[PDB]
């Protein structure tokens, strides 16, 4: 309740605390990439860079709220979780 | 088996006026026998590890039941062909039932192929098995990435070698791409390099980055176990980044390395709408880029020649259908590269070399649907470019075919 | 971590300038969220902000303060210096729910719910343009959302409206292959447009805005 979100918190008052076929989707069948061609332009740890695992991986798409009224699943507060993978974060 | 296929066979011996209770007595005889040699043939099936049920086994069995495996022909005195099969009758349904005796020695004999041997390999490093190709294959924690440290070695070693710096490095590093199971999951990062190095590798044409490049995506592609159309909307750009496109760097020369170049990435397109192919997606969108880089006014001379042998290698029917309308403009273009006035630009080396392709493609075409006749003055009704030369060109094919 | 008091000073007159006291304070507080080069750090708490007020909207359905924040959202997006990679996983169901909702407005009828729609489908063509990468699948997933909110039937016209303009700001090809087989619907929508009987219900006018 205290943490990032706290005015949405208070505002709302609560205080405890064929077609659908895969390929017509790959991104070769519906993108005009004929426009990239340039014509006539004018280890120890690893070399190889480490990505969002969570968009990489997890299925946010599960945050997307289709019907406000038919919520499939209940949604629960998210904790700041301070990712110390990126850098420019001091701690 | 039916009884209406035994009156057939009976009365086709000199046994007419057979009753019916004697012609079902022979149907049931024979269909026993045959039940019986198929369950007695599972047994020689079972016993060689191979669950086919080969034509061989039927004559084991034969010989089991102490029948000659003798077919098509039985010797009442049993001594010239005892219990040894024949092979069976080489015969089918659809047969001809006639040949002239020598059209069966003209024919080429097939290949003995290979004798056994014992090649050893691992199952199993223990408890695990390897991916060889002789088996079927609050604070969030630190995330390590998805390729191991023997992968990013592998990945630099394999990028460093495929620039091109020793020749017998790079060709083992093609053969390694081109027959590693293990490269997928490292796919995407290939596929990048190849992308990202080809767009900045065009902003000073460096010609051996690009040929280099461009083998690195035929070795990609003739991999079989690697998923390619997830990767190939990124790589068709790459490959073709510069294949119309023109050179900053000295055009004239290397121009013969870079058109070999421009054929091989025609080739690598080929296989591609071959392959990937689904409806009007892919082959048809750069068909259309193709076509509409052809129908342009003050064309690239360099580009006039790179989109000209992308149209040319797409097959038999689309050099029939999209290089007929089109002779008078390429002979306008090259008579104004001969007009002159200067040579600005490598202008008439590109009118050359587009001249050249066209006239070859053009006799093909020509040899394909038509006779040979009137190959002198004919061709004087198309402008008049290739004439007797795209005669002798048609008559040299003529002779390969007469050679085949 | 544990945010400054500069920075917290900071967050709170940000976010309190895009709830809707005046215009300029506004314009001046997006064009700062545009414009400012250290604002990492910061960037956790916005996403947190901007995806709960869009989930608050289903509580209280107001159409202006869902504008506020896809104005936010696109003045996050023109910022050069911060990367929003790391939390595009949360704005972009954000701007879905602009998209796709049924209920946009208060007062349905006249309520231009209709413009958060197309403002918000700009803004989801702009971050899978910019964020599409073949690791993230980004473009494929919402183009399969879409699709099979438009493809289904019992979707209201809204959130038909929504899936059609999504799809059609993606670009040409995506029109090409997604709305040009599904063009006898417009069949089934003029069904009833030219031909009632019932006329005085609110599934007119959202029918030809879609058409």
């Amino acid at each position: 309740r205290y943490g990032p979100a706290r005015l949405w918190y208070d505002m709302l008052g609560v205080p405890e605390d064929d077609l659908l076929a895969d390929e017509n989707f790959l991104m070769v069948t519906q993108l005009h990439w004929e426009d990239d061609i340039i014509w006539d332009g004018e280890p120890w740890y690893s070399i190889f860079p480490i990505d969002n695992e969570d968009l990489v991986y997890g299925r946010w798409e599960d945050n997307i709220i289709w019907d406000a009224q038919a919520m499939p699943r209940l949604l629960e507060p998210p904790v700041l979780t301070l990712d110390p993978n990126d850098e420019n974060l001091i701690l | 088996l039916p009884s209406e296929s035994m009156k057939v066979v009976a009365e086709s011996m000199g046994i007419a006026q057979i009753q019916e209770e004697t012609c079902q007595l022979l149907t049931d005889e024979v269909s026993y026998r045959i039940k019986e040699i198929a369950q007695d043939a599972l047994k020689f099936m079972h016993m060689g590890k191979r669950q086919k049920l080969t034509t061989s086994d039927i004559d084991y069995a034969l010989k089991l039941k102490n029948v000659e495996p003798l077919y098509g022909f039985h010797a009442q005195e049993f001594i010239p062909f005892r219990f040894a099969s024949g092979g069976g009758r080489e015969l089918y349904f659809y047969e001809e039932k006639e040949v002239d005796l020598s059209d069966i020695i003209n024919t080429p004999l097939p290949r003995v192929p290979l004798d056994v041997c014992l090649k050893a390999h691992w199952l199993s490093i223990e408890g695990c098995q390897p991916a060889i190709p002789e088996n079927p294959p609050r604070l969030k924690p630190r995330s390590i990435h998805e390729l191991s440290v023997e992968q990013q070695l592998y990945y630099k070693e394999i990028t460093e070698a495929c620039v091109g710096s020793c020749e017998a490095k790079r060709a083992e590093a093609l053969q390694s791409i081109a027959t590693d199971p293990g490269l997928y999951q490292m796919l995407p990062r290939f596929s990048t390099f190849i992308s990202e190095g080809v767009r900045v590798n065009v902003v000073q044409n460096n010609l051996a980055l690009l040929i280099y490049l461009m083998r690195m995506v035929k070795a990609l592609m003739d991999n079989p176990t690697l998923y390619l159309e997830k990767y190939v909307h990124e790589l068709i750009p790459a490959v073709m980044t510069c294949i119309v496109s023109r050179q900053l760097c000295l055009r004239p020369d290397v121009d013969n390395h870079w058109a070999l170049r421009d054929f091989a990435a025609r080739l690598v397109a080929q296989i591609c709408k071959h392959f990937s192919t689904t409806t009007n997606n892919i082959q048809s969108r750069i068909t259309k880029t193709f076509t509409k880089s052809w129908v342009d006014e003050k064309t690239p001379w360099t580009t006039r020649y790179g989109s000209i042998a992308g149209l040319a290698e797409l097959g038999h029917d689309v050099i029939k259908t999209l290089i007929l309308p089109r002779l008078q403009q390429e002979g306008e273009r090259i008579r104004s590269v001969l007009d002159g006035p200067v040579l600005s630009n490598i202008d008439r080396i590109g009118a050359d070399h587009v001249q050249s392709l066209l006239l070859k493609h053009c006799a093909p075409v020509l040899a394909k649907l038509r006779p040979p006749p009137d190959n002198q003055d004919a061709y004087r009704a198309e402008f008049g470019s290739l004439g007797p030369l795209l005669c002798s060109q048609v008559v040299k094919a003529r002779a390969q075919a007469a050679l085949q």
